[PDB]
């Protein structure tokens, strides 16, 4: 009955659950707002999907994120991955596939790591 | 896992490739195609020691040179090269 | 159980390798027992991920 | 006639006329129901649904006015000669005319009904009965009823036979009299008078299942059932109002269905032509009424555009079903239930059509390459507010795209009894339609039931959303329709300006639906979520490109790059899709006022129809008009393209349809219609054109004669070394015919017997192959060498099989020892002549190759032709130096230019 | 480029179940291929396919004795008649029963047809091709008579020579004689006395002796002689004689009455032909191992045409010369892969039958069948040179054939035994990489050495698609570890850059200008990556665009069937602007690589005898025992070899048993043509070649208002401004007008026209002169055109090289045709003449 989408985000050892529901427009990380949770210089890494997609896409959703593990940098990268993948999955399920494809195209044109986490394996020059 | 590879030999003739082609009213090749004799000149004739003359030798170049006209220095060098191949084997 | 397995591969949740398998008599050899798994958009796969609490909706 | 479009069939038309149907029982399991198109007859089967069995050809020259269906044959009488038209009576069988009836010379009357019995067929015209004998189909006599007054002679009602009465017809007059006429001797034998003579005219009469009891129905209201040999009234029933006279009656020959339990017989249905409701009587006690089936068809209104009435009722023989056919293009069959008692029946079969003329037409886009193609589904929006999907392949799989439970709403309102009407319960009349089945989900489009026109997207993306968008007459919403489910879609898009819709379009990808108001505003909606996406213009200078007048004809590029939108007053504007800003305008403002546009995908051409009676074709890529067409003498009603793009067809208000060749920029044909065409639609492959006329309900399909036979019509109206043509295969296996036959021999030989048949029978034309052309090749070559020209021998040798060519090239010889008797020297001199004339280089080289290959010994040992070989070598060396330098230069420079970096 | 693809000829199968036919001239052979009918022109090597398509497989072909009208019957009796000179569909009409015999009258006015027990003689419809003032009627067929005086299947119908009587041969062991109209001294008599039912009853030339050939192998003569007690005569039997084919029953016989010879094809594949009225065995031989299904004879009588249904196996046999005219074989398994030749004249396909074969695009015949693989053949590939073909297969060997000598000069294997399922080869032709499903390493051999260079590794799963870059620098592998690898091998450092994806990689393809790559995953999405900076630049989610399904044995809705929602194979255009994508589904998608939209979607087959060709099956075919196309109906077969089920339980990939009832629809390989303007796709029905339609569609380039064909010919003939006329014709883009002006300008003004020609119309002109060299007999004229074009616009084409690569390729193969066809003969002739003149 309720519109709800749960999306994970991943870095070295920092993981993020983001549940996106129908709402008024808030984004909370660990119960505190997104403008509070980061080091003061990496909030520009957090605001990257919102500024790519515009605020009109985030006008309708409410995203709640939990993070665990990692350091400050790994947790910030996990939060921005959870934000971007979360709004793309909500627009996949509950509005049109053309809007899903437009959001995916804008995010992939900026940075692919907002959608697909690339782990660093060990394969040096063999 | 397919099978161990066991040696199989196939006997090709000296006919043209339009004898290996399938049955149809006319060939798919042009007029230039259809004279290719399905075995290379190396299989029509290759000069080697088993098909040389009695007095002559054949070199690595495929050229008949006779032991009588060959000098002493070239005889020594050919003996050294054959002995080098024998030492390599 | 084998009864539930025949029901699931008649409903078509199981692929072997890259191709979905609808025949419940497909003889799985010893090196394709490493490649039998669920299909792409499987509700059974969503059930397993929802149990393990890793339900990624992307 | 025309030079391109030949008439095929009026489709979407099952019963439009006042001519009643006729039912014949086939066997013990089928009934044939035969109705009248107006120029043909359609016979449907009842056990097989009501799918069309036969339609009648050829089309009769006038309108059919009477019909009957005997054993196999269908008799059809046509033509009212009181206004011009020729008349006749034709006998069809399996939809083909097998016989004609000889009408009398002094027959200047329409022919109302036909009646076949005994060995006699009987035609009641108006005041006159013409009777033929059926075994020989010959004229017998003519019955003339007589009267004292002018009016009372008129034979309204008709004539019917009673079943056990030998050679007697029962005619009804305009006076109340029913006159019995012995049709053998042509003699009036009895007359039976109306009871209570205030009731004036016999409206109908029908034999009961009882013997010698006839049911006469008078215009003053009473139904009587009377013994026709006792002249004594069995029942008298006030069955009609004086304004609503009983017109059709029919009795249930089943043996049950009356008496408030259903196990007693005696049921009669009746209908008047001014109503649309049938009435069932139980005749047992005094003849009470038991039920009225209300609004079985549309009730006819003189003020409304929708037609209506009931043309005929027929209980089928010994069965519960009743087949009724109305004037509102509809045939229904109802059935009485057995185990609960139903005084009124329930509907089991129905076919219908438009109850009004067809307003707009649209052939559906092609299922990508599937069995539908472009030419199966037509989509017709009628003036009776319904959108039908016609099928040209089978006429039984066409069904109305339903707007909801309209008949359930009209029965839960008081719309079936007697406020608005059932047509007014629908969406308004359709102005235009545009559809794209790139996302039509078939039957399972959105599973479950959805709301209709409302004013969850994972399942929509999995299966498929709406397909047709539809601009209606004066409503601000542009409705949407599922196509594959055949129902109304779940959205209804408002304009944004608030003004009514003027045009609508759909994207090629099937996602976006663009509405364009009559006030100027153009809006774009996503059809999956039903949401407003982009407005044109958004909010040249960006933000200001809005039209000042109505928007007719928007269309989207199939790449989703531009949308080109056309104003009423003046200009055509190309907008960017994703931005919503104006890119480029073209202004024909002070001279034209564009009333429509059509687009050709796969050609990038747009055709605009303006108000100066002209059509301007513009290339959308170069943005300049390329072809203007000036042919119309009225307003352009509807125009369309060809799928090749080579023609544009325009139907104007002058009732002339004009075809313009677009590459030649000329007229081709212009054929005059009987009524002005209101809508045109060409199929997405090239066979069918479809025209919806003015006045006629149901569209007219023309075929395209140019696809089958070539027409030479282009009539502008107002009212060097060359090769040969010889196949490469032929001469290239002449050059190689030894190894080709060696590969064509089988691996194992055929197992021929020891006693082998010597002298096999001769196959082929006269002992040789059938490929050698029939009328001595040496005689050909030597008379060609006696003359100067070898062209006869060369044109003979060219057209040979390669085996026979190797034979006639191996069978040359020196012979007697003279220069004029040897074939080798003349063959070399013939190839020398061809090298001089520069005609057949490849064949000359192939012939010379095989000639030198099989004749080198004689040409080496002989000196009389080495001079000819020397002259051949001179010409050959010159020509090969020139040609080899040419082809080597082109080959080497092309091989360099393909990869110049090594 | 213009993405306007109609359907050109089917290819890759030569015969399927159905009747064979000859033309009345005797040259064209009409054969049914699934639900279409190919015409093989045999006098000039050509072939085409009629534009219709039946819903089920072809049951019957008939042809009007004038030659013009063809009438093809599907299963369940839906008939399409069509005009063979103007290849257009004319009438559709449904016989309501399955047609089991059909024969047109030699007068041409009637045709008789046997629906199982019935015998209906119909009129032949009047056609727009034959009447001057005529059109399409509605129901054109008028039935003349129906005869149900019969008790079982009507197996054969044969008209007379005067077309007044015909014979119906039966399955109730009795041939009958019928008339057209009521004759004076005739009763519709029966001809009883057989043992296993008549195969065919035939007239003689002078219609006195009529022969009956039955299924047991016996042919009887019937004459109108008096009963042995002597007005009173009876159609009785004068002699009987038997084919002594030992353990077989004859399946189809034919009889040429003008030359009096009878051919019979038997169940063991050995046919035999006999000079009939004395019954001398002319000869006999074994054309097929399986059986022979349908025999027809030439009208001339010198050719025979046999068709076996279980394989492709169509062959024409010239009996007096005792040699094949053609002996052709389609694939009897799933076509696994295909590639065009780099010339573009011939394509080569590799199926799971074990054979690979090289079809010619014109004339539709296979020209060589390489048969050295002992298991199913997977991917085949060419080099840049086009003379060498490398084919991998499941028997563990990547073989390497040379197509100028037709012998595998190399065969490669892995030391531990693998079964290779995918392969790529460097465009230099010197390195082969191949990957399998058994081991996750990816093997690399050298062509000129022969031994194994390396086993590259770094994949955590079996490697599914390999592609060498067309410049030659980068291998790309794609594997079920959800990963792809940019292998750089040829540099001094051998490196591997991974591309991490979301699901298992199914296909990898390069752009021709090698900067881009498209990889198609198992989600159903295409991702366009860059190879220099390895970042995804584009993407299409394409599940809905390809999802068309619901096979039989599928208990999901076609929208919920996963498995037919991915792209198994993808290929760029030779332009590089449009992908083409095909999977295990009915639809072929044609995407744009820049604008990312689906330009056009195609449907491979309308054929309802295949399994997955409609996404909404109807509930009429669902009984209470499952669907109606699922009950095992082998037990209702007359022949034991048809009744035996030698099938293995659970064998998806091929078994020699191969029940194969209602096979699936899947596009296992697609390829664009290197000359442009065509692609083709290996379906299960065949090998469909789609091509652009430019002659049946008006499409100007950038047109003005004063440019008509009349104005173009006016400025040609009156004004004589040749450059203006040629630019106007290329601007109108009508090939007849372009040909007219191109031939009309003279060969001394070619240079002036080319010197002042525009560079926006240069590539269209190069393509046009390439087509005119390959088709028209004006060879020196077109070569002067090509020479002037390249000599004037030399540096522009060499500067571009990517925008004009297809035009240069088609010009190169046109001059390759003229270089190999005429000048070798001219040189050999002048050297032979010089020697014979020098004695």
């Amino acid at each position: 009955s309720v519109q709800a989408v749960q999306v994970f985000g991943k870095k070295k050892n920092a993981t993020a659950v983001a549940r996106c529901v129908q709402g008024k427009g808030l984004i909370k990380v660990n119960g505190k707002p997104l403008k509070l949770f980061a080091p003061e210089i990496l909030r520009a890494k957090l605001y990257e999907p919102i500024l790519i997609l515009g605020t009109d896409k985030f006008a309708d959703v409410d995203i709640r994120i939990r993070v665990a593990g990692g350091g400050h940098t790994s947790q910030v990268y996990a939060v921005r991955q959870a934000i971007a993948k979360s709004i793309v999955a909500y627009y996949a399920k509950y509005v049109d596939e053309h809007s899903k494809n437009l959001l995916k195209q804008e995010l992939i044109q900026f940075d692919r790591s907002l959608l697909v986490a690339d782990p660093r394996r060990c394969e040096p020059k063999k | 896992k397919p099978k161990p590879p066991a040696p199989t030999l196939t006997v090709v003739s000296d006919v043209a490739t339009v004898a290996m082609e399938d049955a149809q009213p006319a060939t798919a090749q042009g007029v230039a195609g259809g004279e290719t004799s399905m075995i290379a000149p190396q299989e029509v004739y290759a000069p080697s020691k088993d098909t040389a003359e009695k007095g002559e030798v054949v070199t690595k170049a495929g050229i008949p040179i006779a032991k009588q006209e060959m000098s002493r220095e070239e005889k020594l060098r050919r003996r050294r090269r054959e002995k080098e191949r024998i030492r390599k084997a | 159980t084998v009864q539930a397995a025949t029901k699931l591969i008649e409903q078509g949740h199981v692929r072997v390798g890259v191709e979905e398998v609808r025949d419940p008599a497909f003889l799985v050899t010893r090196n394709m027992e490493d490649f039998v798994t669920w299909t792409v958009g499987s509700k059974i796969k969503q059930n397993i991920m929802k149990y393990r609490d890793k339900l990624d909706d992307f | 006639g025309s030079a391109i479009f030949a008439p095929y069939r009026t489709i979407g038309l099952i019963s439009p006329t006042g001519v009643p149907f006729t039912s014949i029982p086939l066997g013990k399991t089928t009934f044939q129901i035969t109705t009248s198109v107006g120029r043909a007859l359609q016979t449907y089967d009842l056990k097989r649904g009501l799918n069309l069995v036969f339609v009648t050809r050829p089309q009769t020259p006038s309108d059919i006015t009477a019909t009957h269906a005997w054993k196999e044959r269908v008799y059809a009488a046509f033509g009212d000669p009181r206004n011009g038209e020729p008349q006749g009576l034709w006998v069809f069988q399996r939809g083909k005319k097998v016989a004609e009836l000889p009408l009398p010379s002094d027959l200047d009357q329409p022919i109302k009904q036909i009646l076949i019995f005994g060995g006699w067929i009987v035609a009641c015209a108006l005041t006159r009965i013409e009777v033929w004998k059926a075994a020989t189909l010959e004229h017998y006599t003519t019955i003339f009823p007589a009267a004292s007054k002018k009016g009372d002679n008129e034979l309204t009602g008709g004539a019917i036979n009673m079943p056990t009465f030998l050679n007697k017809i029962f005619v009804g007059r305009k006076d109340g009299w029913v006159e019995i006429w012995n049709v053998s001797t042509g003699k009036l034998i009895y007359t039976l008078l109306p009871p209570s003579p205030d009731c004036g005219a016999v409206t109908c009469l029908q034999p009961t299942p009882a013997l010698s009891l006839l049911a006469i129905a008078y215009s003053g209201g009473p139904l009587v059932i009377q013994n026709v040999l006792t002249d004594k009234t069995v029942l008298l029933l006030e069955a009609g109002t004086d304004d609503a006279p009983v017109t059709s009656i029919s009795f249930r020959t089943d043996g049950l269905g009356a008496g408030q339990d259903g196990r007693k017989d005696g049921v009669m249905a009746t209908a008047t032509s001014v109503s649309g409701d049938v009435t069932f009587w139980d005749l047992n006690k005094g003849g009470r009424i038991m039920g009225v089936l209300r609004s079985a068809h549309n009730p006819p209104s003189r003020h409304n555009i929708v037609r209506g009435g009931i043309s005929k009722i027929e209980f089928l023989a010994g069965q519960p079903v009743i087949v009724t056919s109305g004037l509102d293009n509809s045939l229904k069959t109802w059935i009485f239930d057995e185990s609960p008692f139903s005084p009124v029946p329930r509907i089991l079969h129905q076919r219908s059509g438009h109850a009004a003329p067809v307003r707009c037409l649209h052939f559906l886009p092609s299922d990508f390459d599937g069995a539908e193609g472009g030419n199966k589904w037509l989509l017709s929006g009628g003036k009776d507010r319904s959108l039908w999907g016609w099928s040209l392949r089978r006429d039984g799989q066409s069904a109305e795209l339903s707007q909801g439970a309209i008949r359930k709403k009209a029965r839960k309102m008081g719309l079936l009894a007697g406020t608005t009407t059932l047509e007014d319960l629908k969406a308004p009349e359709i102005t235009c339609i545009a559809s794209s089945l790139n996302r039509d989900g078939g039957m399972g489009a959105i599973p479950g039931k959805q709301m209709i026109w409302d004013k969850n997207a994972e399942l929509s993306g999995n299966t498929g959303w709406e397909s047709v968008v539809t601009a209606h007459k004066d409503d601000p919403y542009a409705r949407t329709w599922f196509w594959g489910r055949r129902r109304a879609g779940r959205w209804a898009f408002k304009t944004g300006d608030g003004e009514p819709v003027s045009t609508v379009a759909i994207s090629s990808c099937g996602t976006f639906a663009l509405v364009g108001s009559t006030g100027g505003s153009i809006d774009m909606f996503n059809l999956q979520s039903g949401r407003h996406r982009q407005r044109f213009p958004s909010r040249f200078a960006p933000g200001t490109g809005r039209h000042t007048n109505a928007v007719t004809g928007i269309v989207v590029d199939p790449l989703n790059r531009h949308v080109v939108s056309c104003s009423l007053d003046g200009k055509v504007k190309f907008w960017d899709f994703i931005t919503g800003n104006l890119v480029d305008e073209i202004d024909w403002a002070p001279m034209t006022k564009i009333i429509g546009c059509r687009y050709h995908p796969g050609n990038d051409l747009i055709a605009f129809a303006c108000d100066d009676r002209s059509i301007r074709v513009v290339d959308i890529e170069t943005k300049n008009t390329i072809r203007e067409f000036w042919g119309c003498r009225g307003d352009i009603n509807d125009f369309c393209f060809s799928p090749d793009g080579r023609w544009i067809v325009a139907a104007s208000q002058d009732s002339i349809i004009r075809v313009w060749d677009l590459p030649t920029a000329h007229l081709i044909d212009a054929f005059r219609l009987e009524q002005p065409c209101t809508a045109l639609a060409f199929s997405h492959t090239g066979e069918y054109l479809a025209g919806a006329m003015e006045g006629s309900l149901g569209v007219q399909i023309w075929t395209n004669r140019t696809l089958f036979r070539h027409v030479p019509t282009r009539q502008i109206s107002e009212s060097m070394m060359t090769l040969s043509l010889v196949p490469r295969s032929r001469w290239q296996t002449l050059l190689h015919i030894d190894i080709i036959k060696a590969r064509n021999k089988p691996k194992e030989p055929p197992k021929a017997p020891e006693k082998a048949p010597f002298f096999l029978p001769p196959v082929g034309q006269n002992g040789i192959s059938s490929l050698i052309p029939q009328e001595t090749f040496t005689s050909k070559l030597l008379v060609g060498g006696a003359k100067g020209d070898y062209t006869d021998f060369i044109e003979h040798l060219k057209a040979l099989p390669p085996a026979a060519a190797d034979l006639e090239l191996r069978s040359l010889s020196i012979g007697n020892g003279d220069e004029a008797t040897n074939e080798l020297l003349h063959f070399i001199r013939a190839l020398t002549s061809r090298l001089v004339a520069r005609r057949d280089y490849e064949l000359t080289q192939a012939w010379m190759t095989v000639f030198l290959r099989l004749h080198f010994d004689l040409i080496m040992e002989n000196e009389e032709l080495l001079q000819a070989l020397g002259e051949w070598r001179e010409h050959q060396a010159r020509e090969r130096d020139r040609l080899s330098e040419l082809v080597g230069y082109c080959g080497g420079v092309v091989s360099f230019l393909r990869s110049p970096r090594t | 480029m213009k993405t306007n693809f109609k359907f050109s000829n089917l290819l890759g199968t030569v015969y399927c179940r159905g009747n064979l036919l000859f033309s009345p001239d005797g040259t064209h052979l009409f054969s049914p291929v699934g639900n279409r009918v190919t015409v093989f022109n045999l006098v000039e090597n050509k072939s085409y396919t009629f534009p219709f398509a039946h819903r089920k497989n072809i049951s019957r072909i008939g042809l009007t004795p004038q030659g013009n009208l063809l009438l093809s019957i599907d299963e369940d009796g839906q008939a399409i008649l069509t005009n063979v000179p103007r290849r257009v569909v004319l009438y559709h009409f449904s016989f309501k029963s399955p047609v089991t015999a059909l024969a047109f009258s030699p007068s041409g006015r009637h045709f008789v047809v046997g629906l199982k027990r019935k015998i209906e003689v119909w009129h032949v419809p009047s056609t727009p091709d034959t009447n001057e003032d005529g059109d399409l009627e509605f129901a054109p067929f008028v039935r003349h008579h129906t005869h149900m005086q019969h008790f079982d299947d009507v197996r054969h119908l044969e008209w007379s020579s005067d077309s007044r009587f015909f014979l119906s041969a039966s399955k109730d062991l009795t041939a009958r004689i019928w008339s057209l109209d009521t004759e004076e001294g005739f009763v519709p008599t029966v001809l009883s006395g057989h043992r296993q039912g008549v195969v065919g009853a035939y007239f003689s030339k002078d219609q006195e002796t009529i022969y009956t050939v039955s299924k047991d192998g016996a042919v009887f003569e019937w004459k109108y002689v008096a009963k042995p007690g002597h007005e009173d005569m009876q159609w009785r039997i004068v002699n009987k004689h038997f084919f002594m084919q030992n353990a077989a029953t004859l399946r189809c016989a034919a009889y040429h009455a003008e030359s009096n010879l009878l051919v019979a094809g038997f169940s063991n594949g050995i046919f035999g032909l006999y000079e009939m009225p004395d019954f001398n065995l002319i000869h006999t031989l074994s054309i097929s191992q399986n059986e022979i299904d349908f025999v027809t004879i030439n009208k001339s009588g010198e050719w025979l045409a046999f068709g076996a249904s279980k394989l492709g196996q169509l062959l024409v046999w010239e009996w007096q010369s005792e040699s094949y005219i053609l002996k052709q074989q389609g694939h009897f398994d799933a076509m696994n892969s295909l590639v065009y030749s780099p010339d573009g004249q011939r394509i080569v396909t590799a199926a799971d039958d074990g054979k690979i074969k090289v079809w010619d695009v014109e004339s539709g015949f296979c020209i060589v069948t390489f048969t050295e693989h002992t298991s199913g053949v997977t991917a085949c590939e060419f080099a840049k040179k086009g003379s060498v073909l490398f084919t991998a297969s499941l028997d563990g060997s990547v073989r390497a054939w040379d197509l100028i000598r037709y012998r595998n000069f190399r065969t490669f294997t892995a030391p531990e035994r693998l079964s290779f399922t995918c392969m790529a080869v460097d465009p230099s032709g010197e390195v082969i990489a191949a990957g399998s499903i058994d081991s996750f390493d990816i093997h690399i051999w050298s062509v000129q050495t022969g031994q194994l260079l390396d086993r590259l590794s770094g994949h955590e799963g079996p490697v599914s698609s390999l592609a060498f870059a067309p410049d030659g620098s980068v291998l790309v592998s794609g594997s079920w570890d959800r990963t792809a690898r940019i292998w750089s091998i040829f540099s001094r450092t051998q490196t591997s850059e991974p591309l991490q994806l979301q699901s298992d990689v199914l296909d990898v393809a390069f752009r021709p200008d090698s900067k881009q790559i498209a990889i198609s995953t198992l989600d159903g999405q295409l991702t366009f990556w860059s190879v220099s900076e390895a970042q995804q630049v584009s993407g299409v989610d394409g599940r809905r665009d390809v999802s068309g399904g619901r096979r039989i044995t599928d208990r999901r809705t076609a929208a919920n069937v996963a498995g037919t929602k991915n792209f198994n194979t993808i290929r760029y255009s030779m332009d590089g602007t449009c992908l083409l994508a095909g999977g295990n589904s009915k639809y072929i998608c044609l995407y744009s690589t820049t604008t990312m939209v689906l330009l056009k979607k195609f449907t491979v087959s309308v054929n309802l005898s295949l399994s997955g060709t409609q996404e909404f099956l109807n509930s009429k075919l669902m009984t209470e025992a499952g669907p109606v196309g699922l009950l095992d109906d082998q037990g209702e077969a007359s022949d034991l070899e048809d009744r035996i089920d030698r099938s293995l339980p659970g064998s998806k990939r091929g078994d020699p048993g191969a029940r194969k009832k209602f096979p699936e629809v899947r596009v296992s390989g697609v390829a664009f043509s290197p000359t442009g303007n065509s692609f083709c796709a290996a379906s299960t029905e065949g090998l469909l070649v789609y091509s652009l339609d430019n002659t049946v569609q008006f499409d100007p380039f950038d047109l003005n208002m004063e440019i008509t064909p009349a104005s173009t010919l006016a400025v040609l003939e009156k004004e004589k401004d040749y450059l203006k006329a040629l630019v106007m014709a290329f601007r109108l883009n009508e090939a007849g007008l372009i040909t007219r002006v191109y031939q009309a300008i003279p060969y001394t003004d070619i240079g002036l026209v080319v010197e002042q020609f525009p560079t926006v119309y240069v590539p269209r002109l190069l393509r046009f002169v390439a087509a005119q060299t390959e088709q028209s007999p004006h060879m020196e004229f077109c070569l002067l055109w090509i020479r002037a074009l390249i000599d004037k616009h030399g540096p522009w084409l060499a500067a571009n090289r990517g925008k004009v690569d297809v035009e240069l390729r088609v010009v190169a193969r046109a001059v390759a045709k003229m270089r190999d066809e005429i000048r070798r003969l001219a040189d050999e002739n002048v050297y032979m003449v010089d020697y014979l003149l020098n004695q």
